[PDB]
C-alpha cells in the first residue's frame, strides 16, 4: 500500500505492478537501481527491434500489434521518438528521404487509426491512443519542417525539438540514451513512470517545454503562471515523463513551516527527484523570503557541481545532480498574496493565457476512434468560445480546458457504451450533443438553457437528441422516495424537475470524480443526494456510507490536522482521519460506496488545499511528507449556497449541479408535511395518530395548488421584515405550530375522558388555528402595521370565520380550545404588585404583547426547536423569554454571551461545565446532568460572532451544524457527538443596527425569528402606572399623584428618545430599562423617609 | 534637506549626515592657500555635494524638485517667483494661464505682443521650444531671464514645464550639476569613505527591480567573505543575530534581504547597533521595498539608496556596460561586442517602452537584469558553439534565427502574455537582429547612425555623444505620448513645492440634481431580440437599484430617519468619491469616480431607452449602438453572428467578419486615421459577416487596455510600413 504514495505512482512490488494493470519483470534473477537497469536493457532491445521496420513503407499488422503488446506503455512511445529522431537526423544530414519519413509516419498513423475502429481491450487501447497522440505530433512537426525549407541539422527549426539520441556503443547503459534541446543535454531517468496520460503537444505547450528545458540546463527553476486551468501542473508532469523522472506534486498552504520544506528539499536531494510546488500565492509573504534563502543556497552547490554537499537545516548533506524545482502561481485572483522580488530572480516565467483548444480537441478525439474528429473539433471549440462569451455573468460557470477534456472523455465513454449497446458509422455529431447534455446542461440556470440549446441547434445543425431514461433507477427512486414521505414526478408532473435534477446528479457523479452543488438555501440538495445514495445502495447492493464534515465552523488546524512545532508530530484532522480509515480498510471500507460531503460555505483558505486530489493522479500531501493516494470508489462533494467568494482554481475542477429555487416548489413541501403528519406520530392506531389524521383530512384543501397558504406566502414577500424572508423557515414555523395544535387537542381529550373531541368542533378549532398560525408564521418578524396588512389579505383570501370587531386586527385574537375567537384582553387582568416587588428583577406586568409572545415562545419551545428573538434594545426579550420559561417546570436556562471575538470553544466549555459525555452503542451522546430535565442555551447576542473575511461567521456555522444534524465533531477524539436534550434560543438587535452584520440564510432557514418591539406609549403608560400605584403606597397621602406622574416621565422618555440616538454617539441607547432604573431610584428614595 | 520627509515619505534626514557633509567638504575636498578662492570653492562644492548625497536616495522625478530649490538657496526675483507656484490660435486652457500671467507688471506685454509676432504659431508647434523662447516683458541677468521665460513657457506650453526646469538649474548651479545622476552608482567609493560602521546601508527597491545582486558583486569584487540571511523566520532571525555578532567582532560583511516584512526585529536592530562599537570596515546591508511599514528610526540612521529603471535611453547603456565585466565583452570574436551592443540597445528600448504605458506596451511587464544576464549567457553560448577556434566571423554565419526565437519565446517573451505584445516583440527582434545590422549605414531608429567599431572601447564615447534632447520617437512611439506624462510631472512640481513652502449637506445637494439627469427604462427565439431583452432587463434592474439607493441617501441626508447600516457606507463612499461595490457590476477603469459614473450612466440609459423603442417598434437589424455602452459587447457580437448564421443557414464556425468604414457607432481610433478602408498614419462602422497586406488592430473597452474583445482587419496606405503600425501603437478604443 505504502508504495502507492511515495515511490512513483506504481501500485505494489518478481516485478513492478501498476494501477492500470501492466506489470514489468526483472531481467536479472536496491529497488531503484535494479528497475532502471531492467528498463534500460528493455529499451536497448526495443530500439534494435523497431529499427528493423523503421522504413515503414508497408507495415504488417500482426508483428506491429504483437510489438505493442510485448512491451510497456512508456517504452513503446519513447522508442517512437528514438527511431523518428535518428531517421530524420540521417535524412537531413544527406528532401526525398524527409518526404519518405513523412510518408512512413502517415502510413503508421493510418494503420493505428484503423485499429481504434475495431474493438480493442482498454490496456492496448490506452497505449494505442498515446501512440496516435505522439504520431500526430510527429506528422505535424515533420510537415512544419517541410513547409519551411531547411538544409542541415544546425538550423534552429530542427534544433529546438525533442530529438532523442541513442548510442548503441555506450557501455554505461544508463547513459546509453540522451535527449537534446536548445543548449540542453540531458539523460533520461528511466524511472518506471508507468502509463499515466500523455498530453497534446501544442505550440504553446511547446514553448512551455522549451523555456523550462533552458532553465534546467542552467541552474534555475520554472514558473508557469496565468489564469487557472490551462495545463501548468500537467505540463510539469509532461516534462517529467519526457525526461524520465517522476515529479512529486505538492500543494502548498499556510500550514507549512520552514522545517517541512527543509525535509522536502532534503528528501529531494538525497535521492535525486523532481519537485512541482503548486502554490506560492498563499504561503505567507515573510515565509516566501525564508524559503528563498534555502532555494538560493541549494543552487550555489548545484552550480559548483556544474563547474558535493550543501546545507539544509544546518546539516551538510549530499546533493545529486538530478534535482529540479518547478513552481506554479495563479496570479491576479483576489484571495491571494504577492511575491518577494528576489524569488523571481531565480525562476523563469512563462504565461499560459490561451491554450490551443483546436488541436487538443482534434487529436485525442481522433485517437478515441472518431472518423470525422476534425470537423467535430472544429465545431465544438468555437461552441465553447461562444458559450464563454455570450452567456450571462454567473460566477459558477467553468468552460476552461478542463471542461473541454471532461466533455470529450464523456463523449468517448458514450461512444463505447453505444458500441456495446449496438460499427463503422454511428452518428458522431449526436454523441457530442449527448455528452454536452450530460455534463454542461445541468450546471446552467433556467435563464440560459434556451441560449445553450439554440447554440447546440446552430453549431450542430440537425442530429437532434432525444433524452434517455434510466427506468430501473427511476423505479428504484419511486420505491425509496415514498418511504421517507417525499414526492415523485415523471419529469412533467409537479415534482418532475427535482427528480430530473437527481438523475442529472447521478450522471455527473458517474463521470466527475469531484462533485459539487450550488443553489439557494432549501431547494433540496441534502434530500436529493440522500435519496440518490439510498437508491444506489438498494439497487446495486453495495452499502452506501455518507460522512458529513462542516469545514467552516471547524478550525483549519483541527480540520486538516497540524504539525507540532516543538517536536515534529503529526496530529491528524477530520479529513485526514477519514482518508486514513478508508485506505487502511479496517472494517472493509474499500468494498463500500463511501461519500464525503462538505456542507457550509466556501472560502479559499480550505477549498484550494484539495486542488491536489481533484486533478489527475488524485493524491493529498501533508507537511510531514506523508502522502495519501485517493481511493477510487469515494467521491468528494460540496453542498454550498453561492460562489461570490471562490476562485476558478477550484470552481473548474469539480463537476457541478445547480438547483434553482423553483426546482422545489411549495406543493411538494405541503405534501411532505402532510404525509409526515399522517404517518409518524407526534408523541415518541394511537389517539395521537387519529387526531393527526383527522386534522390532515380537515386541512388538506388548504395545502394544495393556490389554496390559502401559498396565496398568503406569495403575498408576504411584498412586505418587509427585520431581514430577508425565506419560504422554508416560514413553513417550518407553521408546521411546528400545527404540531402544537395536535398536542393541544390531545390535552383537551385528556381533560374530558368521558367527552372526546367532536369533529364539528374540531373543524371550528383547526381552521381558526390555521389562520392564526399563518398570521404568526408569516408576520412574526415584522412590525405591527405589516401584521395588520397581512391580516387584511388573509381575511380577503379565505372563508375561515373571523371576528366582527370593526377595528381590531385579527393578529390580536386567541383561538380557544372551545373553538372560537377570544380577545387577548381576557388574559391580561389589571394586577397590583406587592409593596416590596414594586421594582425587582424577574417581574412581569402583563400586557397583550407580553402574553402573545409568551404563548408563541411556549409553542416553539414545546417542540424543542431552536428560536431567535430580535428587535431594538429594551424590547424585553430576556424577561419575556424567562417568563415563558417560568410557566414550564421542565426546562432550565443557561445564560451565555457572544463577544465579537468569540469562538465555538465558548460553547464547548459551557457544555463541558453543564453537560457530560457517555459512550453508547449508538455512538457518543452529549447529555445534560439532570435526567429528563431540558437544558436551554440562551444566547443574548447571536449576530456578533467573529465575522470572517468572506462573509460567514464561525459560531453561526457551528450552531447550524448543531441544529441540522443534531451534533458536532469533538476534536479531542475527532468523533461524532450528538445532542440529547438541548435546544438553542438566541436573541439579537436588528442587523440594521450599526456594528451588527446580517445573518446567513442557510442558518436562518432552520430557526424562526420573532420581532419584539419596545411597548411604546400604549403599554408603557399602563405598565408604569401600575408601578406608580404600587410605589405610592409607602406614602398614603401621595396616591393621588400616581397617574399624573406616569404621564410625565413617559412623555419625557418620548421627548428624549426622538432627539438623542445613535446618529450622534455610538451609545445613545434609550430603553425601558431606563424606566426600570427610574422606578428603582424613586422607590429606594421614598422607602425610608415615610413622609414627603 | 530635512523638510523633504513630508514629500517623499521614503528618505529620512538627520543632523549627523549634514555634519558629515562638512566633515567631507572641509577636510577632504581637493583645494591654494588663498582665503577668497577657498571660500568660493567650498561654497560652489557645498551645493554639488548636497545634491549628490541626497539625490542617490530618492526617486528621479523628485531630483528636479530638490535641485531647483537649491537654485533658490544660492539665489531681486522673489516677488515674481511665487506667481508660478500660487498663480493657479491660442486655446482656452492656454488663454486662462495667459490672462493670469498678464496681471503681473513684468508680463504686461502679453496683452498685445502675442498677436504681433507671426512666428508664434511655429514656436508653439515646435518639437522643443525650450531651446528658444520669445521674450515678452533694464536688461536682466541670465537668471532673471530664465525665470521670466519659465513663467512664460508655463503660461504657453505647460507640457514643457519640466524640461525648462532642468536648464534653469544649469543657469544657477552649473551645467554639470545633474550630470552625475545619469551614471552608474559608485558603490565601492561610497562604502569606502562615506559610510561609517554603526550605519546600515539601506537599499530601497521600486517594485519590479531589486539590488540584492549588487552587494554580492561588490563582495566578489573586493574578495571578501560575506554572510547573507533573509528575513521572515525565527531560525533565520537567530542565525542573523549570530552573524551580526560575529561580523561585529571580526569586521565581516552582513546582508539582510526584505527587512520590510519584519518591522519588530528591524526596530530592535537600530537600538542594538547604535549602542555598539564594532570592528573597522564592518558593513551591514539591508534591502527593502518602498512602503509605510519600515521603522522611521532605521531610516534616520542608515545610508539610503533608491534602485529603479534609470531614466533616459542614454543612462541604460552605461548601466548595462558597467554590469557586464570588461573581460567578457572583449572576448573573441570581435562581433561579440556588436551583438552585445545590439542586445543592450534592445533592452533599453523595451524598458523605456514600459515607462510610456499603456500606449507602448499595454501590460506593465516586469523586466530586470536577470533577463539581461540570461540573454547574455545565451549569446555567449551561441557564439561559443558557432565560432569555436576562430577570431573573425561573418554576419551571415551568426545564428540570427535561433537568437531571435529564444529572445522572442523563452527569455523575454515568457513574461509576454498578450498576442499583440508577442508579435511586437517579434517585430523588434526581426527588425534589429539581422545581417543588416552590420552594414555601415544601418539605422537603429528612423535619425540615428550605428557606430562602426569592433571593440568595446569605441562604443563607449558614442553613448554619451547622444544628445540629451530625447523624444519618444527614438522608441517608435509617437512623440505626443510625452504630453500625458510631462504634464503629470509639471503639476507634480507645483504641488510638491507648495507643501515645501457638513457631509450630509454636501451629499443632499450632490443628489438633488443627479435624479434629474438620470431617466427611467421601460421593459421569441430571435437571436438579436433575446440578448437585447436580457440587456434591457439588466439595465432596468440595476437602474432601479441605483435609483432606490440614491433615494435612500436623499432621505437620510434630508433628515427623514433611515439612519441604517449599509447607508452610512454609501455616505462614506459618496463623500470620498470612491465607486462603491454595490454598483460595479460591469467593467470600468480603475479610479473612475462617481460623477464620471453618472455621466456615463445617463448616456447608457438613453441608449437603452432607444433600444427599447426600437425593439417595441424586425427593425432590430437597422439599429445603431455604441460598444462600451453595452454591458456585454461580446453578447452583441455573438447575437449579430448568430443572426447572420440563421438568416443564411450557415454553420456558426464558417462565418468570418469583414469591416468597412450592421452599424456600430461611437467608436474611436487612436494613432491614425482612415478614409477608404486604408489606414493612414470612425463616425460609423459597417460590419459584414462574410463566409469562410492588412493589419489586425484590437478593440478595447477602456484606455487601460486590460482585456480584448474584438479584432478588425484594416488595409494600409501605400506610403506606410506595415511593421511600423505595431510599433507606433494604433488602436481602436470604445470610449
Ligand atoms: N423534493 C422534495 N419534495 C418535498 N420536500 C422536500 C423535497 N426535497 C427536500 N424537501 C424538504 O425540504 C426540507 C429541506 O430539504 P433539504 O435538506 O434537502 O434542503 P437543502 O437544499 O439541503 O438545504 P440547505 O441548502 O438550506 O441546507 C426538508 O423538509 C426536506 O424534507
Ligand atoms: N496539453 C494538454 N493535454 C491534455 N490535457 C490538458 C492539457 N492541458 C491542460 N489539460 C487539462 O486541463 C487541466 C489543467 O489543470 P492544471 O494545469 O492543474 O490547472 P491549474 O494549473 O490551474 O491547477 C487538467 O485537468 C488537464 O487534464
Ligand atoms: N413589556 C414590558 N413589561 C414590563 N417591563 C418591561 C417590558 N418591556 C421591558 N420591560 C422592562 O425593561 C427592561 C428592558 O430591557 P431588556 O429588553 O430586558 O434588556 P435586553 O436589551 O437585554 O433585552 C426589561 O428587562 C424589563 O425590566
Amino acid at each position: 500500500k505504502h508504495f502507492k504514495k511515495m515511490f512513483a505512482g506504481v501500485s505494489s512490488i518478481l516485478g513492478i505492478s501498476s494501477r492500470e494493470g501492466e506489470e514489468v519483470m526483472f531481467k536479472t534473477p536496491l529497488v531503484e537501481k535494479e528497475m532502471r537497469v531492467t528498463l534500460a536493457k528493455l529499451l536497448a532491445e526495443s530500439v534494435t527491434e523497431v529499427e528493423i521496420f523503421g522504413k515503414a513503407t508497408s507495415i504488417d499488422p500482426n508483428t506491429y500489434i504483437t510489438w505493442i503488446d510485448k512491451y510497456q506503455a512508456q517504452l513503446v512511445v519513447l522508442s517512437a521518438q528514438i527511431a523518428w529522431s535518428e531517421n530524420v537526423e540521417t535524412a537531413l544530414s544527406s528532401a526525398a528521404p524527409l518526404h519518405s519519413v513523412l510518408s512512413n509516419v502517415e502510413v503508421t498513423l493510418n494503420v493505428l487509426a484503423d485499429s481504434v475502429l475495431m474493438e480493442q481491450p482498454p490496456l492496448r487501447r490506452r497505449k494505442l491512443e498515446h501512440l496516435i497522440t505522439e504520431l500526430v505530433h510527429q506528422r505535424d512537426v515533420t510537415r512544419s519542417l517541410i513547409k519551411s525549407k531547411i538544409d542541415n541539422a544546425k538550423s534552429f527549426e530542427w534544433l529546438s525539438q525533442m530529438r532523442f539520441y541513442f548510442d548503441p556503443k555506450q557501455t554505461d547503459v544508463l547513459q546509453q540514451l540522451s535527449i537534446q534541446m536548445a543548449n540542453a543535454k540531458f539523460n533520461y531517468g528511466f524511472e518506471y513512470l508507468g502509463v499515466q496520460d500523455k498530453l497534446v503537444q501544442t505550440p504553446l505547450t511547446d514553448r512551455c517545454y522549451l523555456t523550462m528545458t533552458q532553465a534546467l540546463e542552467a541552474r534555475l527553476g520554472g514558473s508557469p503562471f496565468g489564469p487557472a486551468g490551462t495545463g501548468k501542473t500537467e505540463s510539469v508532469k509532461a516534462l517529467g515523463h519526457q525526461l524520465g523522472r517522476f515529479v512529486l506534486v505538492f500543494n502548498c498552504d499556510e500550514t507549512f513551516d520552514f522545517q517541512a520544506m527543509g525535509r522536502i528539499f532534503v528528501g529531494l536531494c538525497q535521492v535525486g527527484a523532481w519537485g512541482c510546488f503548486d502554490e506560492f500565492n498563499r504561503l505567507e509573504e515573510r515565509m516566501l523570503s525564508a524559503v528563498s534563502q534555502q532555494v538560493q543556497c541549494i543552487q550555489e552547490a548545484l552550480r559548483e557541481h556544474s563547474n558535493i554537499t550543501c546545507e539544509l537545516l544546518n546539516k551538510q548533506v549530499k546533493v545529486s545532480p538530478d534535482m529540479a524545482i518547478f513552481i506554479t502561481m495563479n496570479p491576479g485572483y483576489a484571495g491571494r498574496s504577492n511575491l518577494p522580488d528576489n524569488l523571481k530572480k531565480l525562476f523563469r516565467s512563462l504565461a499560459m493565457t490561451k491554450p490551443d483548444r483546436q488541436l487538443i480537441a482534434q487529436v485525442m478525439l481522433y485517437s478515441q476512434g472518431f472518423r470525422t474528429a476534425e470537423v467535430l473539433a472544429n465545431k465544438i471549440v468555437p461552441f465553447f468560445k461562444l458559450c464563454d462569451e455570450q452567456l450571462s455573468s454567473q460566477s459558477h460557470y467553468d468552460f476552461g480546458l478542463r471542461a473541454l477534456k471532461s466533455v470529450l472523455v464523456s463523449a468517448g465513454n458514450v461512444k463505447r457504451e453505444r458500441i456495446q449497446k449496438i460499427a463503422e458509422n454511428l452518428p458522431e455529431q449526436e454523441i457530442l450533443i449527448q455528452s454536452v447534455c450530460e455534463t454542461m446542461v445541468p450546471k446552467l440556470v433556467a435563464e440560459d438553457i434556451p441560449l445553450l440549446f439554440s447554440l447546440l441547434s446552430d453549431v450542430f445543425p440537425g442530429v437532434q437528441y432525444h433524452r434517455g431514461e434510466m427506468t430501473a433507477l427511476r423505479e428504484e427512486l419511486k420505491k425509496v422516495c415514498q418511504e421517507m414521505y417525499l414526492t415523485y414526478g415523471d419529469g412533467e408532473e409537479v415534482g418532475g424537475m427535482w427528480v430530473e435534477k437527481v438523475l442529472q446528479l447521478y450522471q455527473i457523479t458517474q463521470i466527475n470524480h469531484g462533485l459539487m452543488m450550488v443553489g439557494p438555501s432549501g431547494s433540496g440538495k441534502s434530500m436529493a443526494w440522500r435519496v440518490l445514495l439510498k437508491a444506489l445502495e438498494r439497487l446495486e447492493g453495495v452499502e452506501g456510507v455518507a460522512h458529513i464534515i462542516d469545514p467552516k465552523a471547524i478550525s483549519k488546524d483541527h480540520l486538516y490536522g497540524t504539525l507540532d512545532p516543538n517536536t515534529r508530530e503529526w496530529t491528524d484532522g477530520l479529513f485526514t482521519h477519514v482518508l486514513r480509515k478508508i485506505i487502511d480498510s479496517v472494517r472493509g471500507e474499500l468494498q463500500k460506496r463511501q461519500w464525503i460531503v462538505f456542507d457550509g460555505d466556501v472560502d479559499p483558505e480550505w477549498v484550494e488545499n484539495l486542488n491536489s486530489v481533484l486533478d489527475d493522479n488524485k493524491l493529498l500531501t501533508l507537511p510531514n511528507g506523508e502522502r495519501l493516494s485517493l481511493p477510487p470508489n469515494v467521491r468528494i462533494m460540496f453542498e454550498v449556497q453561492d460562489l461570490k467568494y471562490a476562485t476558478l482554481a477550484t470552481v473548474s475542477r469539480c463537476g457541478m449541479v445547480w438547483f434553482s429555487e423553483d426546482v422545489l416548489s411549495t406543493d411538494m413541501i405541503f405534501n411532505n408535511f402532510l404525509a409526515r403528519l399522517r404517518s409518524i406520530p407526534l408523541d415518541e392506531a394511537s389517539p395521537m395518530l387519529q387526531i393527526q389524521r383527522d386534522a390532515a383530512t380537515i386541512m388538506q384543501p388548504y395545502f394544495t395548488s393556490n389554496g390559502l397558504v401559498t396565496k398568503a406566502l406569495e403575498h408576504a414577500f411584498q412586505l418587509e421584515h427585520i431581514m430577508d424572508l425565506t419560504r422554508l423557515r416560514c413553513l417550518g414555523s407553521l408546521f411546528s405550530m400545527l404540531h402544537q395544535a395536535c398536542r393541544n387537542v390531545a390535552q383537551y381529550n385528556a381533560n374530558h375522558p368521558d367527552f372526546p373531541m367532536q369533529i364539528e368542533q374540531l373543524e371550528r378549532y383547526i381552521q381558526r388555528y390555521l389562520v392564526y398560525a399563518i398570521l404568526w408564521s408569516l408576520s412574526g418578524d415584522s412590525r405591527l402595521k405589516m401584521r395588520a396588512e397581512l391580516g387584511e389579505y388573509i381575511r380577503r383570501i379565505t372563508t375561515v370565520p373571523l371576528p366582527t370587531a370593526p377595528n381590531i386586527p385579527i393578529i390580536d385574537y386567541e383561538v380557544s380550545i372551545s373553538g372560537e375567537w377570544s380577545p387577548w384582553q381576557a388574559k391580561v387582568p389589571q394586577i397590583e404588585v406587592e409593596t416590596h416587588k414594586v421594582a425587582a428583577p424577574d417581574v412581569v406586568v402583563p400586557t397583550l404583547d407580553t402574553v402573545r409572545h409568551e404563548a408563541l415562545l411556549y409553542t416553539w419551545l414545546a417542540e424543542h426547536k431552536p428560536l431567535v428573538l430580535c428587535g431594538p434594545p429594551g424590547s424585553g426579550k430576556t424577561m419575556t423569554l424567562f417568563s415563558a420559561l417560568r410557566a414550564l417546570p421542565d426546562m432550565e436556562v443557561v445564560g451565555l454571551n457572544f463577544s465579537s471575538a468569540t469562538t465555538p470553544e465558548l460553547l464547548l466549555k459551557t457544555f463541558d461545565h453543564y453537560c457530560e459525555y457517555r459512550r453508547t452503542p449508538n455512538g457518543v451522546v452529549l447529555a445534560p446532568v439532570q435526567l429528563g430535565k431540558w437544558l436551554v442555551l440562551f444566547c443574548d447576542e447571536i449576530n456578533l460572532p467573529d465575522m470572517d473575511k468572506y462573509g460567514t461567521q464561525r459560531v453561526i456555522s457551528f450552531i447550524r451544524q448543531m441544529v441540522e444534524h443534531g451534533g458536532f465533531y469533538r476534536t479531542s477524539d475527532q468523533t461524532w457527538v450528538k445532542l440529547e436534550r438541548i435546544q438553542f434560543v438566541g436573541a439579537c438587535n436588528p442587523p440594521t443596527d450599526p456594528g451588527r452584520k446580517p445573518l446567513s440564510h442557510r442558518f436562518l432557514r432552520h430557526v424562526p425569528v420573532v420581532y419584539v418591539d419596545y411597548p411604546g406609549p400604549a403599554s408603557l403608560t399602563q405598565i408604569y402606572g401600575t408601578f406608580n400605584r404600587a410605589m405610592l403606597r409607602l406614602i398614603p397621602s401621595l396616591r393621588t399623584y400616581a397617574e399624573p406622574l406616569t404621564a410625565a416621565m413617559v412623555e419625557f422618555y418620548t421627548m428624549s428618545q426622538e432627539r438623542f440616538t445613535q446618529d450622534t454617539q455610538p451609545h445613545y441607547i434609550y430603553s425601558p430599562r431606563e424606566m426600570t432604573r427610574w422606578v428603582r431610584g424613586i422607590f429606594e428614595a421614598l422607602r425610608p423617609l415615610e413622609t414627603l | 534637506m530635512e523638510s523633504l520627509k513630508q514629500i517623499h515619505f521614503l528618505y529620512q534626514y538627520s543632523l549627523q549626515f549634514f555634519l558629515d557633509i562638512y566633515h567631507n567638504v572641509l577636510y577632504e575636498n581637493p583645494n591654494v592657500t588663498d582665503h577668497t578662492q577657498r571660500l568660493s570653492i567650498i561654497t560652489k562644492d557645498l551645493f554639488q555635494v548636497a545634491f549628490n548625497r541626497v539625490a542617490r536616495g530618492m526617486l528621479h522625478q523628485d531630483h528636479i524638485t530638490f535641485a531647483m530649490l537649491l537654485a533658490r538657496i544660492k539665489l531681486t526675483y522673489d516677488a515674481e517667483f511665487q506667481h508660478f507656484l500660487r498663480g493657479n490660435g491660442l486655446t482656452v486652457e492656454q488663454a486662462e494661464a495667459v490672462v493670469r500671467l498678464s496681471c503681473l507688471p513684468a508680463f504686461k506685454d502679453l496683452i498685445a505682443k502675442v498677436q504681433a509676432d507671426e512666428q508664434f504659431g511655429i514656436w508653439l508647434d515646435s518639437s522643443s521650444p525650450e531651446q528658444t523662447v520669445p521674450y515678452l516683458w533694464t536688461p536682466a541677468t541670465p537668471i532673471g531671464q530664465a525665470i521670466h521665460r519659465l513663467l512664460l513657457i508655463q503660461a504657453f506650453r505647460p507640457d514643457r514645464l519640466l524640461a525648462m526646469a532642468h536648464m534653469f538649474v544649469s543657469t544657477n548651479l552649473g551645467e554639470s550639476f545633474m550630470s552625475i545622476m545619469e551614471q552608474p552608482l559608485d558603490l565601492t567609493h561610497i562604502v569606502g569613505t562615506e559610510v561609517k560602521p554603526n550605519t546600515p546601508v539601506l537599499m530601497c527597491s521600486v517594485p519590479g527591480y531589486d539590488a540584492s545582486g549588487h552587494v554580492e558583486d561588490l563582495a566578489a569584487e573586493q574578495n571578501t567573505q560575506i554572510t547573507s540571511i533573509a528575513i521572515g523566520s525565527a531560525e533565520g532571525f537567530n542565525q542573523a543575530d549570530k552573524a551580526i555578532n560575529t561580523a561585529v567582532k571580526s569586521g565581516r560583511w552582513v546582508m539582510l534581504k526584505n527587512v520590510h516584512l519584519a518591522p519588530g526585529w528591524l526596530m530592535q536592530l537600530e537600538k542594538k547597533l547604535h549602542s555598539l562599537q564594532p570592528h573597522a570596515c564592518f558593513r551591514l546591508f539591508l534591502t527593502m521595498e518602498i512602503n509605510p511599514k519600515v521603522p522611521v528610526n532605521l531610516l534616520r540612521a542608515g545610508r539610503i539608496f533608491v534602485f529603479e529603471p534609470p531614466p533616459g535611453v542614454k543612462a541604460n547603456m552605461l548601466r548595462t556596460f558597467s554590469s557586464i565585466p570588461v573581460s567578457r565583452i572583449c572576448k573573441s570574436p570581435n562581433e561579440r561586442a556588436r551583438l552585445y551592443f545590439l542586445l543592450a540597445w534592445f533592452h533599453a528600448i523595451i524598458q523605456e517602452r514600459l515607462r510610456y504605458a499603456p500606449l507602448g506596451w499595454s501590460k506593465k511587464y516586469e523586466f530586470g537584469e536577470s533577463d539581461l544576464r540570461s540573454a547574455c549567457d545565451t549569446v555567449d553560448t551561441w557564439l561559443d558553439d558557432t565560432a569555436k577556434g576562430r577570431q573573425n566571423i561573418s554576419p551571415d554565419k551568426i545564428p540570427w534565427s535561433a537568437l531571435k526565437t529564444l529572445m522572442a519565446q523563452s527569455i523575454y517573451g515568457g513574461r509576454v502574455d498578450n498576442e499583440f505584445d508577442q508579435r511586437l516583440l517579434n517585430t523588434f527582434l526581426e527588425r534589429l537582429f539581422t545581417t543588416r545590422s552590420f552594414d555601415s549605414e544601418f539605422k537603429l531608429a528612423c535619425d540615428i547612425q550605428m557606430p562602426d567599431g569592433i571593440r568595446r572601447e569605441e562604443f563607449v564615447q558614442w553613448v554619451e555623444l547622444l544628445p540629451d534632447t530625447q523624444t519618444p520617437s527614438w522608441l517608435g512611439l509617437p512623440n505626443n505620448a510625452e504630453r500625458v506624462l510631462l504634464t503629470t510631472q509639471g503639476v507634480d512640481m507645483i504641488s510638491k513645492m507648495l507643501k515645501m513652502q457638513t457631509l450630509h449637506t454636501t451629499a443632499s445637494n450632490w443628489l438633488h440634481l443627479i435624479p434629474q439627469t438620470l431617466s427611467h427604462l421601460k421593459r421569441i427565439k430571435d437571436p438579436l431580440f433575446r440578448f437585447f431583452e436580457r440587456e434591457v432587463k439588466m439595465g432596468a434592474k440595476l437602474l432601479q437599484d441605483v435609483r432606490q439607493d440614491l433615494a435612500d441617501v436623499v432621505q437620510v441626508c434630508e433628515g427623514k430617519k433611515k439612519q441604517t447600516n449599509y447607508l452610512r457606507t454609501l455616505i462614506n463612499e459618496l463623500v470620498k468619491g470612491i465607486l462603491p461595490r454595490s454598483w460595479s457590476h460591469y467593467t470600468v477603469p480603475a479610479g473612475m469616480t462617481v460623477i464620471q459614473w453618472v455621466s456615463d450612466f445617463s448616456e447608457r440609459i438613453k441608449q437603452l431607452q432607444n433600444i427599447s423603442l426600437a425593439a417595441a417598434s424586425k427593425e432590430l437589424k437597422n439599429i445603431h449602438v455604441c460598444l462600451g455602452g453595452l454591458f456585454v459587447p461580446e453578447a452583441y457580437i455573438t447575437a449579430t453572428r448568430q443572426y447572420v448564421a440563421q438568416a443564411n443557414s450557415w454553420s456558426l464556425e464558417e462565418l468570418c467578419l469583414e469591416v468597412n468604414v450592421f452599424g456600430v457607432t461611437g467608436l474611436k481610433l487612436q494613432g491614425a486615421t482612415c478614409n477608404n478602408n486604408k489606414l493612414s498614419l470612425l463616425p460609423l462602422t459597417q460590419l459584414r459577416w462574410v463566409k469562410q497586406s492588412v493589419v489586425t488592430l484590437p478593440v478595447y473597452l477602456n484606455f487601460t487596455r486590460a482585456d480584448l474583445i474584438f479584432t478588425v482587419d484594416f488595409e494600409i496606405a501605400t506610403k506606410e510600413d506595415p511593421r511600423s503600425f505595431y510599433e507606433r501603437g494604433v488602436a481602436v478604443l470604445c470610449t
